[PDB]
């Protein structure tokens, strides 16, 4: 999955 | 609410203890209590709120994906019928997830966003509104899926508009907003080109502004820039 | 109970799903529902029950230790007074932990142990009774601390007596019981010599019986033997 | 902490 903050 | 009798400062103190103990459900309940005192949140307090719910919903999303994958496998040709249990339990986790998202959205609507006038607070809360609508969108399959997606988009867009006007391109809130909106485009809106354009333009504009920063700000900004690069690498 | 309307087989199915999703609170609630159907548990079902509660209480113990350490630091000379919050939150976690232990002990007493006639089931349940009394002992500081310690000791001792009579020295249940009783001696009963003697004798008697085992049984036994060796290394 | 199972 892609990076989120 | 169960936290109504506890002092605001005590709730914040206990949220910090809960974080140290990796008790994120407790941390979230403490922060919900603190928000419901009705006073605005400081920067540190806003971050405690976000950390708590991010961790709770993050675990729920991971569980939901495990169960959804099992469910999808059960509906392939050749798969033996095992009854309603997989769907039921996926639904149970899904409902709990939606409950947490509705709780967060409720805090934002009553009344965190309307009282947030500074860019740092308003952008942060609008990003959170985008994020929790995005989590709702991940599990949505019905009549309202388009409206849920649009709610996420609208919140992210308002946050982006303010961030571009009011914050430098290296501001970590601006960067994290762009990171997450880019992921919205890729994963939710079926818009991988927009996702890639946003991540690249955000990275490049940040790069150009690093020269203005202290060592400590540089470290903060470059960490999130690396997340943008990581996504770009994944997508290209 | 909330699981009273769900089929036994569905509860077991959902416990397995919860395990895959790392949803151990759910897993425990499902298994509690299954036990409360009143039928004896198979070996696989006994292990599901144990895995679920071990993981729930394990997280609570880790959180309790974090908070207890903070509390102890607050009571050192020079430490600034911060009010009742650290004690209160440690107490909250402690009470929840004690609740889970009481739940498990309740299942064992009503009526898993009394119906367990085979060595594999009876030893397993008595080991669990020892384990959950040991977790109560870890947090006990009052009038009943000695009785709680003795309850753990008594359960472990009954389990050891049956295991020595009825099981080979390489049986994983016998080995895991000895491992945990040894830790009881070291950490709870202030008896490090007894802990070390038990771990060494258990290891050595198991070593001598490995020749009787298949490849797969050998792997099972030697894994737990390594845990015994690890503790011995820590303690000597 | 020591190993238990
Ligand atoms: C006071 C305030 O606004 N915040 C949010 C930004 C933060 C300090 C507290 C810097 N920061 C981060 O850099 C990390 N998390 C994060 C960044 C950006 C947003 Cl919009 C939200 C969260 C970066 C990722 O690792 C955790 C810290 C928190
Ligand atoms: C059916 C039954 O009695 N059980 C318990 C023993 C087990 C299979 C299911 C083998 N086993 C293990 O080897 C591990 N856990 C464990 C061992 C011994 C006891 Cl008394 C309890 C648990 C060893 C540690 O890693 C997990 C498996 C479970
Ligand atoms: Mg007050
Ligand atoms: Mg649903
Ligand atoms: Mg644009
Ligand atoms: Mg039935
Ligand atoms: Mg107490
Ligand atoms: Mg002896």
């Amino acid at each position: 999955f892609p990076a989120t903050v | 609410g169960a936290m109504g009798s506890m002092e605001r400062a005590s709730l914040i103190q206990k949220a910090k203890l809960a974080e140290q103990a990796e008790r994120y459900e407790d941390m979230a309940a403490f922060m919900k209590g603190a928000v419901e005192k009705g006073e605005e949140l400081s920067c540190e307090e806003r971050n405690l709120l976000s950390v708590a719910y991010k961790n709770v919903v993050g675990g729920q999303r991971a569980a939901w994906r495990v169960l959804s994958s099992i469910e999808q496998k059960s509906n392939e040709e050749g798969s033996e019928e095992k009854g309603p249990e997989v769907r039921e339990y996926r639904e149970k986790v899904e409902t709990e997830l939606q409950g947490v998202c509705d709780t967060v959205l409720g805090l934002l609507d009553s009344h965190l966003i309307k009282e947030a006038g500074d860019a740092e607070s308003r952008v942060f809360y609008l990003k959170m509104k985008g994020d929790y609508y995005r989590y709702l969108a991940e599990v949505a399959t019905g009549d309202d899926k388009k409206r849920i997606i649009d709610s996420a988009r609208s919140a992210y867009q308002e946050a982006m508009d303010i961030s571009k006007k009011e914050m430098p391109p290296t501001n970590p809130i601006r960067l994290g907003l762009a990171l997450n909106f880019s992921v919205f485009h890729y994963e939710i809106a079926n818009s991988p080109e927009e996702a890639i354009s946003l991540a690249k333009t955000t990275f490049d504009e940040a790069m150009a502004d690093l020269h203005t920063l202290s060592e400590d700000s540089y470290k903060d900004s470059t960490l999130i820039m690396q997340l943008l690069r990581d996504n770009l690498t994944l997508w290209t």
